[PDB]
């Protein structure tokens, strides 16, 4: 999933624009991935239970 | 009146008995306080700035400034177009930071290639002559120079560098002027194919156009760490005062709080602590060498207990953590009950 | 006994901790 | 000027092992009874340091300062002076230098004719640099001064900058921890690539005492430093043994 | 065998902003998530008695 | 933590950037203390179930 | 786009101070003959 940014491939995006904008793409990419973390670990605590 | 604020909290009009929690009381500031170093001479920002024998972009000048009061206010004493960006700081009448340390870089560039002088760009200036870190922090100020480097026949005291084994690291100078050799052939002559002098000349000439124009460049490379603070801004001292609520701005730390003696072991060159939760705890004073305790004003939330409203309306206060002694009298406005 | 600075450093922050409404005395 | 000496004994440099010696305060803030993570350059617990003999015995080699030099040196009678560091050690490129005098520290950057040996010999003679090229940064200060005396460096070349941290005890190495305070901030900026150290022998040929130094280089690792009640470091860990 | 445990409550302001008021004017700008966590947290104490 | 932002103190953001450019920060550093304090709110309910 | 009321302010200045009339910005005309405001919503048009 992209989520919003350009590409979900990560080195493709780190070798086609500046940067300024790459660092902001690679932190929207680590949040998305970050939350289906979270919410991956949240489903297993109630389904231990 | 409490009940009124049960009544906000809950979103009706009629409530019934028991505890609700409303909201949190705290001690509002009453003065204010600046402590800055105590310097009062003037940076040497003229000797750099106007420069009349000026430097080259393949061996460009650098300047340490240190110890002194920053103002940069007086920068209009030039022609217009000053293209002027600030990276990681605002220059909108932001001269109230102190600083640690700052670089003064100065070049003259061509007219195209005043955008190369940026992070995240590739270009022949970019990557040959002079390149910028990522992350960097500072300013860069440009103009033009037709009145000052113009000339018939064009000036060959300005060089740049086309060709090199690689590219530059962030901050790096290249002086070299060795051959460099392409092809195959193991060349070490003075000229001929694959045999480059990595060097040439801009030769700028008056009849060119604004694209072509030499822009004449300087660059402030910022830096904030855990030190002093040597260079500032000219802000107006204030004295101190203790035991008693007060906003501070502490060489260029903004906080709110209570300031008291304190009594931990600093070390000379300590500068501040901290503590558990990684804030600032302690602050030395940059004019009297004193540490100094920071701690918030008093806070706490508040419950109001009340019977249903259909029995009567009069209410109680219940201050959560305060000992009946601090809770404020108040004058006339300093807190958020 | 058998069951047991960092306790001002997070009410700072505005974490708190509320007392029971009944007492170990009430309990025994 | 400088004089020709053909009283040394050659001998391969010895080895020895630094235990838990050369942890320092990274930063200028003040933390109490706390347990703290830092990632720098420090010298990795248990490694070889280099073993230099002085007592005929006479060494004053080149040794390299890829990221920073750990420098101890057990001794009495205050032998060792001072230190030279540079790229080339010519004429041609700048070097920064450090010597103490009876009562001062004198510190200066730039060009040196260098000698081959430089020394120092009731003392009245300073034989180490032939010429004194045009020299940006100057500065003097008070002095940094059986085996009773061990003296611990640290130099550290980043940021533009050169971090000096010393510690003085009163006593191979000592097994024991003792944390270094910063002394010396002074932001010069040449490579520093190799540097070579300066004693102070005197004439009976010449007559030098029992002095040993030891050299070691530091790495990047991550260390778990341990803050007493008050703002002394007791204990520390390295995370990559 | 546990029976209860700790009941603890929590700022908003304090936690997020801290000592800045224009910090709060944007805080104001983002819902009722305070509302919300203050009545779990609130349930949750009552539960425990 | 800073969550991307360029500090993880609001009054040094607010004292060094302009109203324009400052809610940038300040909007991460509120979201990424938002979703924390959410974190902790959901773990606190799991354990008093 | 619909709006309820347009207000044009004219007025003649130096070249220099033409980026002096917009949000965030500082000069003398913006401290001492036209302020504009941050929130300000709008157009300028400015021509020799
Ligand atoms: C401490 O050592 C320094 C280093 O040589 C001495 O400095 C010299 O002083 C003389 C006399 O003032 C000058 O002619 C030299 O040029 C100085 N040397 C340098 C490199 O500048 C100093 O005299 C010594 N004694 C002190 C400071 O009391
Ligand atoms: C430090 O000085 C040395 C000169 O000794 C520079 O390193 C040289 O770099 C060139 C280019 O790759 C090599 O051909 C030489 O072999 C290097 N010297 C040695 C002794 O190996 C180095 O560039 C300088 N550091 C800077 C300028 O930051
Ligand atoms: C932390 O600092 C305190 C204050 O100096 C030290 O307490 C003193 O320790 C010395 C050394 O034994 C005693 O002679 C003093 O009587 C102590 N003072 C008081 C008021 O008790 C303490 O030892 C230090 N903590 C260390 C070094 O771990
Ligand atoms: C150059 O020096 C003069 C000397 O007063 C100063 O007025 C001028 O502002 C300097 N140049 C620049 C560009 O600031
Ligand atoms: C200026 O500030 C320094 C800071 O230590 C202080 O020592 C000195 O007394 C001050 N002088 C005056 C005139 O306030
Ligand atoms: C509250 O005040 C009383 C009376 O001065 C005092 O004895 C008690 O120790 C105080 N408690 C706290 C927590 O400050
Ligand atoms: C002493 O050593 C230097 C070091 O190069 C040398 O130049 C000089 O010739 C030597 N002296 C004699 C007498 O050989
Ligand atoms: C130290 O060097 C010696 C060789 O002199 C080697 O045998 C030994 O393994 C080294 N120690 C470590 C910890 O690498
Ligand atoms: C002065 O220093 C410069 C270094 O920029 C050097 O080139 C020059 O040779 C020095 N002067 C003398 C007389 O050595």
């Amino acid at each position: 999933s992209k989520f919003g940014a350009i590409s979900s491939v990560l080195n493709d995006i780190f070798s086609r624009l500046d940067p300024p904008e790459a660092e902001v793409q690679i932190d929207r990419l680590i949040t998305g991935r970050l939350q289906s973390l979270q919410t991956y670990v949240t489903q297993q605590l109630i389904r231990a239970a | 009146d409490p009940l009124s604020e049960t009544k906000c909290t809950l979103k009706s009009f009629t409530v019934e008995k028991g505890i609700y929690q409303t909201s949190n009381f705290r001690v509002q500031p009453t003065e204010s306080i600046v402590r800055f170093p105590n310097i009062t001479n003037l940076c040497p920002f003229d000797e750099v700035f106007n420069a009349t024998r000026f430097a080259s972009v393949y061996a460009w000048n650098r300047k340490r400034i240190s110890n002194c009061v920053a103002d940069y206010s007086v920068l209009y004493n030039l022609a217009p177009f000053f293209t002027f960006k600030c990276y990681g700081v605002s220059p909108t009448k932001l001269n109230d930071l102190c600083f640690t340390n700052v670089y003064a870089d100065s070049f003259v560039i061509r007219g195209d290639e005043v955008r190369q002088i940026a992070p995240g760009q590739t270009g022949n200036i970019a990557d040959y002559n002079y390149k910028l870190p990522d992350d960097f922090t500072g300013c860069v100020i440009a103009w033009n120079s037709n009145k000052l480097d113009s000339k018939v026949s064009g000036n060959y005291n300005y060089l740049y560098r086309l060709f090199r084994k690689s590219n530059l690291k962030p901050f790096e100078r290249d002086i070299s002027t060795e051959i460099y050799q392409a092809g195959n052939k193991p060349c070490n002559g003075v000229a001929g194919f694959n045999c480059y002098f990595p060097l040439r000349s801009y030769s700028f000439r008056p009849t060119y156009g604004v694209g072509h124009q030499p822009y004449r460049v300087v660059v402030l490379s910022f830096e904030l760490l855990h030190a002093p603070a040597t260079v500032c801004g000219p802000k107006k001292s204030t004295n101190l005062v203790k035991n008693k609520c007060v906003n501070f701005n502490f060489n260029g730390l903004k906080g709110t709080g209570v300031l008291t003696e304190s009594n931990k072991k600093f070390l000379p060159f300590q500068q501040f602590g901290r503590d558990i939760a990684d804030t600032t705890d302690a602050v030395r004073d940059p004019q009297t060498l004193e540490i100094l305790d920071i701690t918030p004003c008093s806070f706490g939330g508040v419950s109001v207990i009340t019977p249903g409203t259909n029995t009567s309306n009069q209410v109680a206060v219940l201050y959560q953590g305060v000992n009946c002694t601090e809770v404020p009298v108040a004058i006339h406005a300093d807190q958020l009950t | 006994n058998k069951v047991t600075d960092l306790i001002c450093a997070q009410k700072f922050k505005g974490l708190t901790v509320l007392p029971p409404l009944l007492t170990d005395e009430m309990i025994a | 000027q400088c004089v020709n000496l053909t009283t040394r004994t050659q001998l391969p440099p010895a080895y020895t092992n630094s235990f838990t010696r050369g942890v320092y305060y990274p930063d200028k803030v003040f933390r109490s009874s706390v347990l703290h993570s830092t990632q720098d350059l420090f010298l990795p617990f248990f490694s070889n340091v280099t073993w230099f003999h002085v007592i005929k015995r006479f060494d004053n080699p080149v040794l390299p300062f890829n990221d920073g030099v750990y420098f101890a040196s057990i001794e009495k009678s205050n032998i060792i002076r001072g230190w030279i560091f540079g790229t080339t050690l010519d004429s041609k490129t700048q070097s920064l230098l450090i010597v103490n005098n009876a009562t001062n520290v004198v510190i200066k950057v730039c060009e040196f004719q260098f000698c081959n040996d430089p020394f120092l010999d009731m003392e009245s003679e300073f034989r180490v640099y032939s010429s004194a090229n045009n020299c940006t940064f100057e500065y003097v200060s008070q002095p940094f001064l059986n085996f009773k005396n061990l003296r611990e460096f640290v130099f550290k070349n980043i940021d533009g900058y050169f971090k000096i941290y010393s510690k003085h005890t009163p006593i191979d190495l000592p097994q024991g921890f003792s944390a270094l305070e910063p002394l010396v901030d002074l932001p010069i900026g040449i490579n520093i690539t190799r540097f070579q150290t300066l004693l102070a022998l005197h004439r009976s040929g010449w007559t030098a005492g029992a002095a040993a130094y030891y050299v070691g280089y530091l790495q990047p690792r991550t260390f778990l430093l341990k803050y007493n009640e008050n703002g002394t470091i007791t204990d520390a860990v390295d995370c990559a043994l | 065998l546990p029976v209860s445990m700790t009941k603890t409550s929590v700022d908003c302001t304090m936690y997020i902003c801290g000592d800045s008021t224009e910090c709060s004017n944007l805080l104001l700008q983002y819902g009722s998530f305070c509302t919300q966590l203050k009545r779990a947290l609130t349930g949750i104490a009552v539960e425990q008695d």
